[PDB]
């Protein structure tokens, strides 16, 4: 149960942390800015755990192994 | 594909909407405040079609109904 609790927590952080760096981008493309959401965004990289962040990490890289013909890895 | 094309589109919208408008609660929890991020917002409002748009308001009250044990007359 207290892994479940961190599932939830650390999900709500990763989904936060993305909000607003999406949010950002798109004020930064529209001309004005705000680098106040940047201040809140990198709190969250604080907040997410080590092992988590690893995880959306490598998930990029991990569709691209499992798109192929092979699973190149053996 | 017509319909197809327009799922990612409005999809997309519907993401930058719901982007927005949270990262602006977490500003404004955090004090300062970027009412551009409003603007945006309400852009996305009109640029998601009135069919999308009753579809995500009527989501909540959706899920409350296939949520008891009953399906309410009939």
């Amino acid at each position: 149960r207290a892994y479940h609790r961190r599932v939830v927590a650390q999900s709500k952080l990763a989904r936060e942390r993305q909000q607003l760096r999406a949010a950002h981008d798109m004020l930064q493309g529209a001309g004005h800015e705000s680098a106040a959401l940047e201040t809140l965004a990198s709190e969250r990289d604080v907040s997410l755990g080590a092992v988590e962040r690893k995880l959306l990490a490598m998930w990029p890289q991990m569709q691209q192994a499992y798109s192929g013909d092979e699973y190149v890895v053996i | 594909r017509a319909y197809h094309r327009r799922v990612v589109a409005q999809s997309k919208l519907a993401r930058e909407r719901q982007q927005l408008r949270a990262a602006h609660d977490m500003l404004q929890g955090a004090g300062h405040e970027s009412a551009a991020l409003e603007t945006l917002a309400s852009e996305r409002d009109v640029s998601l079609g009135a069919v999308e748009r009753k579809l995500l308001a009527m989501w909540p009250q959706m899920q409350q109904a296939y949520s008891g044990d009953e399906y309410v007359e009939i």
